[PDB]
């Protein structure tokens, strides 16, 4: 476990248990402690057509915490709306799709409000927060990240694609990102929102608006645009061909300009052409997930090492004497004690070495077979005992004192 | 018989205990013994520290206090596959090589212990004796006593071989049966006290003297090693032994040779069935000798001396203390 | 975490330490605490054409554990030969290909032998030992597991072939299996082994040769015939077209057959085919390296209270003191401690509790605010302190010890 | 006029350092001070000892001895925001209320230090001196001695107000500058010692007697405080107290008025301006007066006997230190 990674999972968890007493938000009928998760204070929500609100919330039944989406001021014309897309779109889940539980209509905020209750994401900052923060930086996005980011997306489309519906929402406003995760972030909200808006588009048609979208997400970022517009897209177009892969320019070409009227298009033959980097996304995936594994482990032993150091630190300064029998215990546990944490070298300096305290208490922790010298302060006592023995005799000499 | 010195010389020695030890102001050894597995050698101080040593250069391997200092010296080491057992006046106590402790007894009768032995159950029990008129019987095992029996006679040494034999303080030896613990014989070894008792099957041999030592009269040793024949029960003649016979051991290969060793460290080796063959050589001790053992083998002998150094004396040629 | 994830944790650490004491086994020149890995007293080597042996151990230098991969009896006919091979497998490093790095003889087991050294995956069982158990039954083995194996094994042949590499041994038994996670064990073995050998073939059609084996392990698992044979494939093709989808039955066959003399054949290729499947496999990852992520951070709490444990237990039974505020300080610290691990009832018995233990340590983590009571014996000192001000005095106290 | 006695009352009492203190057998206290925030009532011991205690029914917080008790008597208190200062005869410390120790200064020119006061820098810097030829500038803020001056004259008190207050231990009084430490003006307040000294901007006022004690003289206190002018640097009219003072301290409130104690533990609040209208009060010492101080806010009265206890009074009537 290094440094950066423990402190960005320890950021994490101050996230979630975050709270704003000065809110003067309300709490629901199912929720409370409520959050601003909203970094820029006046808003325009960028496909909504309406302003939106971000709030974190616990929830009443079960305590854990979810991302709210408020859609202030809108009006519940028809309930078939809701709940003819909150059942297909909580049915679908993905790594690469935040997560949608139900969508309901408040009044407390002082207005009618429409509220979407999503997977919360803690340290998540948007794709646009992250790659243009506001506040130069001439350094271009690798080519590599970028098509981490194609082939996200793509396993996102190809989830929504099959469900027979669309994204709707496919903006890099609308995109959580997090260690380089991207997550589709506003799903299903469009649904409802056209649910019986003037000239609406066939699923079909919405499909092949989400591969436009998609194409237009990733040269933004090569070029380093984050507003993008379709009026220059082949002027941007040639100016990734010496800064990226022939390739790339390829995937983006085809996945902005419509197809010809016979082909329609489909997911899969996205994924057809990036055979090559879909294997290279899954082998650093479960590189990392495997990463992590190690982690989970040195830290759960962490927590055993540290059961140990207790025994032990209770033993140690203790002293009320029966038999001999004890009178020898009680002495090696100290002696023990001192070949760990009071090593010093010639002229006492101290060696200060978290690596050998740990090592030591490993090998108490699973009773290793290993043997070590104990040394007294006049050196008339010498032990070589190994670990195995050693953690019995505290075991057992913690476990006298509870009697 | 001269010996040749590519068959003797000194191999290893050290002090123990050393200026810088604890218990040195109390004076030299009590005891030495050599363990009979990983060639170690065994030497107790006057307030109970054992320390061991491996090998023929004595490198110094473990040490630790086997019973309260106050108790006095470490009188006697014993040895089985699971540990090393040590007796002090007051207690008895049970340890691994490493130091680990087994087990601790330290009984109201035992009140100075001086002596142990094995009995008629191999390594299993112990018997313990001092000068005191209580015995206590020891499952080794167990690590509890399992008995109490009454005794006459207070006991210097014990040591099972054929029967259980016990040195009085009187300079006598008692024959015990080693099932029962009853006398079966009483041999008249010397005047008033034995300084050494070992035995084989078919031997004891002892070295003592006509009286202890008062403002009169210093503790004399005998001329002569005086020895009894076990195998068929009556006394023989002793083995002469002018420079005064202060230590002995038989020797565990050459089944009828006993081992002579006097406090100037003078050393004959002398076969029983016939005195006329035995082998003079000469050490060269610092102080007067006063503790003396021989290896399982035969091949390690080791001498403490009243200066506070113990010698290990041998072939030069790789020597081991046990197969 | 749940019960199970707990063990697989623990088992892993546990098996890492694992040592036979009565092993009749040797020690080499860098390395030693050599480790039995091996199930079948009997031997027969799947691939090798000889005896083979599997140790874990540790090495001198580093102190970590390494799996070790013991040909017997081997000669070593030329020193091309192994430099040749371990330089270009040691570069390749994936997800799916158990990391080999050295290769040297050593005849120390009393024998001339022939050592490869790879990365220890702890609590690995074989393909062949998992799926097919010497205890057996019945059960089909479901699609989705064939096709996760499909993808790791494309994945990792993927960058052997592209290192212009051949498998050359690829066999159920040759590879490890850890929690749906399998990976090549047996990575160049062969390449040393007929490195001047008399009917050496040539890369790029030992290169074709990696796809037919990999037909025949899928097969197998897929027909439930741990061995298997080229006498009866076709029949034995048949019988899975209604146990299993078409698609997959075309996949094997592709693999298995050979391919039409102009066309050749590489893993591309097949990604060609499963697409859709590869971005299944990487959602399952990635959803998996989420669920991680998530239990690592409850227990990264466990990291630093075991560190605060060592500091604690540095800093006491350390000595004259140069400055006032020193005496003050060393005091503190020494009342503190008693206050948490020493507590007694009334009467003086030990008043033994881990939960207390906890909360402190707890509490000193985080800084709390919250003051206790600390006094001395005579009763002359008292203190009125915060958790945080301790917590700085020990942190420095700690970090002035190793200058 | 008396004191009517639902405006005047004893509210509580400690006795610092009780019997089963270490520092019982060295005497009663050797100085108190009101601290300036969270109601602390502050007492030291004649080894060092500093004992806080809260409100007026004076409850423990906290006790801790300030430096090696060999240095003898805790001198002076001085109070700051982030902590208290201590000053005793061979060095200085300063540690937070709580007793975090935050630093320590014990420098080869503090040999004999008796007194110390604030200066021109709020609460950033302290001036120390005492029987001895050298004072020290410290910087509250570092906790270093950051000056070192020489002094001809040898001080017991010194407090900033206007200007820096220094009463010397032959009587006289330095009024210092406190940008420069150089003296403006010397006042002859007593003839040979000052007991006491409190100033405000306007004001300075003292306690003393004409000889310090020897076998022939008791040194007995003035009927009198001495009075001095501190806005237009003169001398006053003494304030006539009969029954001998021996402490004095500005009342924080009434900013003309002075509290006036003798040794019997009677009380006078009296006017400076008029000495005419004076309100009388007693307190009930079971020893003779040896310390006196009074809150930020006027409300609290301590006073310090030879017998050990320390008591509080003031009015019944919801009285708070400070804010
Ligand atoms: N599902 C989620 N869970 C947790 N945090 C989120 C989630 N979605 C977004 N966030 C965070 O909260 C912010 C998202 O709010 P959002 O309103 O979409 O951003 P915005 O810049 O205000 N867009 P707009 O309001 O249209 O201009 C970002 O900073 C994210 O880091
Ligand atoms: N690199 C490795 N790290 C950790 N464990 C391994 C590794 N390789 C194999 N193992 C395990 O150790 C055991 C021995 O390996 P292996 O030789 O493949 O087994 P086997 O069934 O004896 N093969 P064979 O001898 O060819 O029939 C196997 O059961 C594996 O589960
Ligand atoms: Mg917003
Ligand atoms: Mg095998």
């Amino acid at each position: 476990i290094p440094k950066d990674r423990r402190e960005n999972l320890q950021k994490k968890l101050f996230h979630m248990q975050q709270l704003l007493p000065n809110s003067g938000l309300p709490n629901l009928d199912r929720w409370h402690s409520l959050f601003p998760l909203d970094t820029k204070a006046t808003r325009n929500s960028t496909c909504f057509g309406y302003p939106s609100w971000m709030y974190k919330a616990q929830n009443n039944k079960n305590g854990r915490h979810f991302a709210l989406r408020r859609i202030e001021g809108y009006r519940l014309t028809n309930e078939k709306a809701i709940l003819n897309v909150t059942k297909e779109w909580k049915k679908i889940i993905n790594a690469n799709i935040v997560t949608v539980h139900e969508a309901f209509t408040t009044e407390f905020f002082g207005d009618s409000s429409l509220i979407f209750v999503y997977d919360f994401h803690p340290l998540s900052e948007t794709l646009y927060d992250h790659h243009f923060p506001p506040n130069r930086n001439t350094n271009k996005i690798p080519e590599n990240l970028l098509w981490s980011y194609v082939c996200q997306i793509a396993n996102a489309l190809l989830a929504i694609h099959n469900a027979k519906l669309a994204a709707r929402c496919l903006e890099l406003s609308k995109i959580i990102w997090e260690n380089n995760r991207i997550r589709l972030a506003a799903c299903s909200i469009l649904d409802v929102l056209h649910h019986d808006s003037p000239n609406r588009k066939t699923i079909e048609e919405l499909q092949q608006e989400d591969f436009v979208k998609f194409g237009r997400i990733i040269l933004a970022l090569a070029t380093n645009t984050p507003t993008l517009n379709f009026n220059n897209i082949d002027a941007a177009l040639a100016t990734i061909v010496p800064r990226y892969s022939t390739q790339l320019r390829g995937v983006l070409e085809w996945l902005i300009k419509p197809s010809a009227p016979g082909e329609t298009k489909t997911v899969e033959t996205l994924l057809g052409g990036i055979t090559t980097h879909l294997a290279n996304f899954a082998n650093f995936v479960m590189q990392e997930s495997d990463e992590k594994e190690f982690h989970l482990m040195r830290e759960l032993e962490n927590g055993r090492i540290a059961r140990l150091m207790f025994k032990l630190s209770v033993v140690n300064e203790r002293g009320d004497s029966h038999n001999w029998s004890e009178t020898g215990e009680r002495l090696l546990l100290k002696l023990f004690r001192d070949y760990v944490f009071h090593q010093v070298d010639a002229d006492g300096k101290a060696r200060l070495d978290t690596n050998h305290y740990l090592n030591c208490l490993s090998k108490l922790d699973a009773s290793s077979e290993e043997q070590i010298l104990l040394t007294s302060r006049d050196n008339a006592t010498v032990f070589v005992v190994s670990y195995r023995s050693i953690r019995q005799m505290l075991d057992r000499a913690y476990g006298e004192l509870g009697k | 018989h001269m010996m040749d010195s590519r068959d003797w010389t000194q191999l290893g020695c050290v002090a123990y205990p050393s200026p810088i030890h604890p218990d040195y102001h109390a004076g030299p050894a009590s005891t030495i013994a050599f363990d009979n597995q990983d060639e170690l050698l065994w030497i107790g101080t006057q307030k109970g520290f054992a320390g061991s040593f491996i090998g023929r250069e004595l490198k110094r391997f473990t040490a630790f206090r086997i019973h309260p200092e106050t108790d006095g010296p470490l009188r006697q080491f014993l040895f089985v596959d699971k540990g090393v057992i040590f007796l002090g006046s007051r207690s008895v106590y049970m340890a691994a090589r490493s130091g680990v402790p087994i087990w601790s007894i330290r009984h109201e009768s035992m009140q100075d212990l001086r002596a142990m032995s094995f009995t008629s159950k191999g390594t299993s029990e112990i018997l313990v004796a001092g000068w005191q008129n209580k015995m206590l019987v020891i499952d080794v095992n167990k690590g509890e006593v399992v008995k109490e029996l009454p005794t006459q006679d207070q006991y210097s040494f014990l040591k099972m071989s054929r029967y259980i034999c016990a040195a009085t303080n009187k300079g006598t030896v008692n024959i015990l049966d080693p099932i029962t613990f009853t006398i079966k014989k009483q041999w008249q070894a010397h005047g008033a006290f034995i300084n050494d008792l070992d035995t084989s099957n078919d031997f004891i041999v002892t070295c003592g003297g006509s009286h202890r030592q008062t403002h009169n009269t210093p503790a004399i040793l005998d001329p002569y090693v005086k020895v009894f024949d076990l195998k068929n029960m009556s006394a023989m003649n002793p083995v002469p032994f002018a420079p005064l016979a202060a230590h002995v051991r038989m020797h565990p290969r050459m089944l009828t040779t006993a081992i002579v060793v006097n406090q100037a460290g003078q050393i004959h080796v002398t076969d029983l069935l016939n005195p006329s063959n035995s082998q003079v050589c000469y050490t060269q001790p610092q102080g007067v000798v006063l503790h003396f053992d021989v290896s399982r083998t035969g091949e390690g002998k080791a001498l403490a001396d009243n200066k506070h150094n113990t010698y290990v004396w041998g072939s030069p040629n790789k020597i081991q203390f046990t197969e």
